RNA sequence: UACCUGGUUGAUCCUGCCAGUAAUAUAUGCUUGUCUCAAAGAUUAAGCCAUGCAAGUCUAAGUGCACACGAGU
RNA sequence: UAUCAACUUUCGAUGGUAGGUCCGUCGCCUACCAUGGUGACCACGGGUGACGGGGAAUCAGGGUUCGAUUCCGGAGAGGGAGCCUGAGAAACGGCUACCACAUCCAAGGAAGGCAGCAGGCGCGCAAAUUACCCAUUUCCGACACGGAGAGGUAGUGACGAAAAAUAACAAUUUGGAAUGAGUGCAUCCCAAACCCAUGGGCGAGGACCCAUUGGAGGGCAAGUCUGGUGCCAGCAGCCGCGGUAAUUCCAGCUCCAAUAGCGUAUGCUAACGUUGCUGCAGUUAAAAAGCUCGUAGUU
RNA sequence: UUUACUUUGAAAAAAUUAGAGUGUUCAAGGCAGGGCC
């Protein structure tokens, strides 16, 4: 009898074929295109998409006049259009099945800061967040795997304490200054 | 018999390994493998010497 | 043909119940046999004392003296033959010492050109045999 | 810079308190001690710096804003009764005994084997 | 993802199993820089146990001459 | 599980009458009577690496396997048996015996139950600290005060799970620029301490503050590369590699799914439509009883 | 004459799972909080 949780779920799924020549390049292409650490992150976003596809799939099997499909279906749609992976015009569960892995990779924080020009390259965009620079509505984020929403997309900027923003410089800037 | 255990490993000259540079790891290793296979284009195997 | 009747749930259940016994992989895991005859008694690994160092000859069309050891288990006193996996690691085997043996690939089946050896030694003298092969854990 | 806002606020009068979520900002500080908070909070409600009590302050990631709970009492003598003993210990007073809890257990079991007034000499 | 591949032959199509593949959970091997969670003598032995602890309890209110401290705790 | 087919009662087995008994019903027990009750729709007997369930793992669907394990219910406190007290115990961190085991004796006697919390031995393939405290959570009593190894916290911890380094921006190698991990103070935190987290400060260019683990014949992503070892030593889950030009072994370089994880062994799931209800087969590959009758069952 | 079958509601513990809601910096999770003296 301990006051704990013991509730934890996995975020990735290892593929069936370990050395599928066609699959190895399709995941490696997503590595450099979005600047990912290893294949685990590819399988992670692939697993989140697989859950959303299966969640939308079981709803499409029910009748349209079912209140469970109407409520649970709209709630899934509102969350997809909230984060920006799906557009408000294509707000239907049929468009969920057409979502690809790159649709959720674009909503990644390290990619949004690259589309906004705050970073030089996609790999530097990871280090830009890894060094505690990017903030979202005065809330600084350190991990690059953050997902922004549409009501928070136009608030991605530098922190009030980062050298790239407005504040004190880094420790290397102050080190070379005192020695010169 | 059993009088020949370690024959080929004892008859092999103690050729030591060569000191090589620090290999990139993590995202940098996958970054190098990405541009070397897709971006840096020039059939042949990645390790086919001859 | 199979009985499809709506009240044949008992006939279908009892038939599949008695026909599963005709499966080799099912009958070996659901009877007293294949478990008491198994030297490990349902265990993945086992400790034992090295009794002899016997070199068994591989089967045709191969020709190589497979280096194994006659090991007597500590858990039940059974005598088995653990195969020394790596090259020259038979010299690293001490006499009358503890060795942690495990299965040899296929479960209860001889692997490769070895006639009947179905066990391999993992650790020797409370340390891994793989380290003794790679110049680690000098013992 | 450092300032409290007290987002929510309610008066209970059960313990003669004024419950409120005291939220203090720290643009360049690291969760200032409650001594500075209790002084600035007393002048806001015109109370004394000995009746305000705050707890549960953890600065979020990066820093900038620290939220916590706060309460005010009527007097310091009235605060001595309606207050946990460790919160009064965090101040300069009420240094509780720190001998042990295991030494007291073995003393109780030793005095349990002796009947009469002689058990007081056994434990001593 | 409602997936298969090697092996009987001179070669072929099959039956068919073995092996390959991926999770899962115990052990173990080597390795192991950070954070948040978290299982942990169940498996063979409900085998056997050194020491210590785990139920005692006093309020203005059943009974109050230890003077240890001075009516009262 | 039929290699358990009949089973239950000369001591209740089934039922009937009366009574006893218990809080109360009753073959619960006693006495008189009946020959009943259960059973192929699997009783009875045996086995279980059987506590049951809520659930867990894996699954297109159908399923398979697992559930000692923090919740609920039950069971037990070495094995039984019999009790005291109490509203409630057949209580064992309460007794009375016997059995098993074992401690102190001055040898007359006395006192024992860690499947409570730590710890030890043993057993093993297999599993932590004789750690800190009643603050949370609550529970118990005469109770605001006192008590709780129930619990909470910390140490050990690669069970497992979620985040996430080992560079980056530049140059054709040198410039700064950005940051902890680590390392040292306050505060916060905490019942105290601790991991953090935060404020400044001290803090990386072979940024040596450096990533290994199985591999590179096929299955199955990666070298007829280099040298010797020559059916020997070995490799290999399978097919297969060595009998003096080995793409397999004995090593380097390089390369590859990798990745702070990765191999190995075993259980189990998918693969397996190789247990087929969905959904398999029975002319010749394993297979329709030699043939017919025939109840239950099924339709 | 009454069953099997289908549909509805209460019942069919909590946790877990599915799953609405909430930016624990994200996530695993938690059942808790953005902003105006």
């Amino acid at each position: 009898p301990v006051a704990k949780t013991w509730v934890c779920s996995k975020t990735y799924v290892t593929p069936r074929r370990p050395f599928e020549k066609s699959r190895l390049d399709q995941e490696l292409r997503l590595i450099g295109e979005y600047g990912l650490r290893n294949k685990r992150e590819v399988w992670r976003v692939k697993f989140t998409l697989a859950k959303i596809r299966k969640a939308a799939r079981e709803l499409l099997t029910l009748d349209e006049k079912d209140p469970k499909r109407l409520f649970e279906g709209n709630a899934l749609l509102r969350r997809l259009v909230r984060i920006g992976v799906l557009d408000e015009g294509k707000m239907k569960l049929d468009y969920i099945l057409g979502l690809k892995v790159e649709d959720f990779l674009e909503r990644r924080l390290q990619t949004q800061v690259f589309k906004l020009g705050l970073a030089k390259s996609i790999h530097h965009a990871r280090v830009l967040i890894r060094q505690r620079h990017i903030r979202v509505r005065k809330q600084v984020v350190n991990i690059p795997s953050f997902v922004v929403r549409l009501d928070s997309q136009k608030h991605i900027d530098f922190s009030l304490r980062s050298p790239y923003g407005g504040g004190r410089p880094g420790r290397v800037k102050r080190k070379n200054a005192k020695k010169a | 018999s059993l009088a020949r255990a370690g024959k080929v490993r004892g008859q092999t000259p103690k050729v030591d390994k060569q000191e090589k540079k620090k290999k990139k790891t993590g995202r940098a290793k996958r970054r190098i493998q990405y541009n070397r296979r897709f971006v840096n284009v020039v059939k042949k195997g990645p390790n086919a010497n001859s | 043909g199979k009985c499809r009747g709506l009240r044949t749930a008992r006939k279908l259940r009892n038939h599949r119940r008695e026909q599963k016994w005709h499966d080799k992989q099912y009958k070996k895991a659901h009877l007293g046999t294949a478990l008491k005859a198994n030297p490990f008694g349902g265990a993945s690994h086992a400790k034992g004392i090295v009794l002899e160092k016997v070199g068994v000859e591989a089967k045709q069309p191969n020709s190589a003296i497979r280096k194994c050891v006659r090991v007597q288990l500590i858990k039940n006193g059974k005598k088995i033959t653990a195969f020394v996996p790596n090259d020259g690691c038979l010299n690293f085997i001490e006499e009358n010492d503890e060795v942690l043996v495990a299965g040899f690939g296929r479960k209860g089946h001889a692997v490769g050109d070895i006639p009947g050896v179905r066990f391999k030694v993992v650790k020797v003298a409370n340390v891994s045999l793989l380290a003794l092969y790679k110049g680690k854990k000098e013992r | 810079t450092v300032t409290v806002r007290t987002r929510k606020f309610m008066t209970n009068r059960l313990l003669q308190r004024k419950q409120m979520i005291v939220d203090v900002l720290h643009p360049g500080k690291a969760t200032v001690p409650k001594t500075e908070i209790r002084e600035k909070l007393a002048k806001m409600y015109k109370t004394t710096p000995d009746v305000v009590f705050v707890f549960g302050f953890k600065t979020q990631f990066g820093g900038g804003k620290t939220t916590g709970f706060g309460m005010i009492y009527d007097s310091l003598d009235y605060a001595k009764k309606n207050e946990p003993k460790y919160r009064l210990q965090r101040h300069g007073l009420y240094e509780k005994k720190k001998t042990s809890r295991k030494q007291r257990k073995e003393r109780k079991n030793r005095m349990k084997k002796v009947r009469g007034i002689k058990k007081a000499s056994v434990g001593a």
